């Protein structure tokens, strides 16, 4: 199977292109790798504002290559004070099985592609997720994301272990938004999220009544 | 590398559900229900799986068309023809031949393809 090098891609709006590494992990057969972009509703767009090339390429067993993500002039039309959401897709076209009477599975990877305008370009060590605010309500918390970035929440517990381990319905807050999640009550809430690199940091909150903020 | 990579699917091997040598003339209600289990090895689950592909006409929502008219492959979640499959850890799915018509079928051999998307959070 053909695999990508990451679980999310961040397109730095200050640049006009970027590349993602792919590789054919199969040690026997060569694969075709289809790549395309989808908008925030997971609908395929072939005209921009973000393009993927090549649309298809051949990968020898164990070989690695890349896909180039680039923008069009219409990229300027997206708002510049917040991230926009796209999805990058890579589907493998396996070799025709010699054996007939078979069901062949074509694997595909779909990851979020965050367009991040130059006006909100982040520093290398910048952490904006510590700006999240938790408001206790019946059955859980109303999470507020006042930042210009999408934030994916993967955990929420009364300890560091629960946050990262505990069962949780992952949700992604769009820029400057809020949404309620189900959860037990915690004295010192801990929240886990997926950052730009795929790391899963844990945050610690301190509460002042029903409103909790990062320590 | 700096970027945490996505999970590897059944050790980068090819996934093929083989039905062996069978005549497309079956009961499609309990036949070559071939079950498949593919492994998911991740770096850190936060992943969704959607299956899509060409479907036959009719009201069924879990049947893939094949290269044989009136003949398709029905899909079910987990081992067993119980719960249908609308079109570290493991994922099991059951595939069973299905013919939506009586009469002659143009083809002794059949093959079809479905896409299995790993959608990351």
């Amino acid at each position: 199977a053909v695999s990508l090098d990451r679980t999310r891609a961040v397109f730095d709006g200050s640049e006009k292109s970027m590349t993602l590494d792919i590789s054919n992990d199969n040690k026997q057969l060569p694969y075709l790798a289809q790549a395309w972009i989808e908008n925030e509703n997971q609908e395929k767009i072939i005209t921009g504002p973000v393009i993927a090339t090549p649309p298809v390429q051949r990968l020898e067993p164990g070989a690695k290559s890349m896909v180039r993500l680039s923008t069009t002039p219409d990229i300027s039309k997206l708002p510049q004070d917040r991230e926009s959401l796209f999805y990058f897709n890579l589907r493998e076209i396996p070799p025709r099985s010699e054996k007939a009477n078979v069901l062949q599975i074509a694997l595909q990877t779909k990851i979020k592609l965050f367009y991040r305008p130059a006006a909100i370009k982040t520093r290398p060590n910048e952490v904006w997720q510590d700006q999240l605010i938790l408001n206790k309500v019946s059955g859980g918390y109303r999470i507020e994301n006042p930042t210009p970035y999408y934030v994916t929440v993967i955990g929420l517990g009364g300890s560091e272990k629960q946050a990262e381990e505990g069962e949780f319905e992952t949700v992604m807050l769009s820029p400057r938004s809020e949404q309620t999640v189900k959860s037990a009550n915690y004295n010192t809430p801990y929240l886990s999220y997926i950052n730009d690199y795929g790391g899963r940091p844990v945050l610690s909150f301190i509460c002042n009544g029903s409103r909790c903020s990062v320590k | 590398n700096v970027y945490i990579p996505p999970c590897t699917i059944n050790n980068g091997q090819n996934i093929v559900v083989d039905f062996g040598n069978i005549n497309p003339e079956h009961v499609d209600n309990s036949r070559g229900e071939v079950t498949k289990t593919i492994s998911i090895s991740c770096p850190y689950g936060s992943l969704w799986i959607k299956v899509t592909g060409n479907t036959m006409g009719g009201g069924q929502n879990n049947v893939l068309a094949t290269n044989i008219t009136h003949f398709g492959i029905a899909l079910y979640q987990g081992k067993g023809m119980s719960t249908p499959l609308t079109l570290r850890s493991t994922f099991t799915f059951t595939s069973v031949p299905f013919r939506n018509g009586s009469g002659i079928l143009n083809g002794g051999d059949f093959r079809t393809t479905a896409s299995m998307s790993m959608i990351y959070n």
